């Protein structure tokens, strides 16, 4: 199966996010680990 | 600590065209920072609902 090494999320305004970024890396760990669960569900993995 | 929201430095930037003592330094630089959100929030406003002559884009 795949690893997904580094998941970034580009989407950014610096007004609304407070001068910070949009998601932190908690949300975006979480779903590093919800991503990766899907691909370990082996489907043609890179469509879902 | 700063807010994040007040941190770097801002400065409203006026033109005209024919076109179409470390902590010191940091709470100077968020509270003029501060200042200038308050110069614009009040000029964007009057700019959208005051009605005047040859009305302004924002």
């Amino acid at each position: 199966p795949w690893r997904l090494l580094k998941l970034e999320i580009l989407v950014e305004d610096k007004e609304t996010g407070d001068g910070r970024a949009l998601v932190h890396s908690m949300q975006i760990s979480f779903i590093h680990q919800l991503v990766q669960s899907r691909l370990f569900a082996d489907e043609k993995p890179l469509q879902d | 600590q700063i807010p994040s929201d007040l941190e770097g430095s801002a400065y409203i930037k006026v033109s005209i065209q024919k076109q179409a003592p470390h902590w010191q330094t940091k709470l100077e630089a968020a509270q003029n920072v501060l200042l200038c959100k308050e110069i614009f929030a009040q000029l964007s406003r009057e700019a959208v609902q005051i009605k005047s002559q040859v009305p302004h884009i924002v």
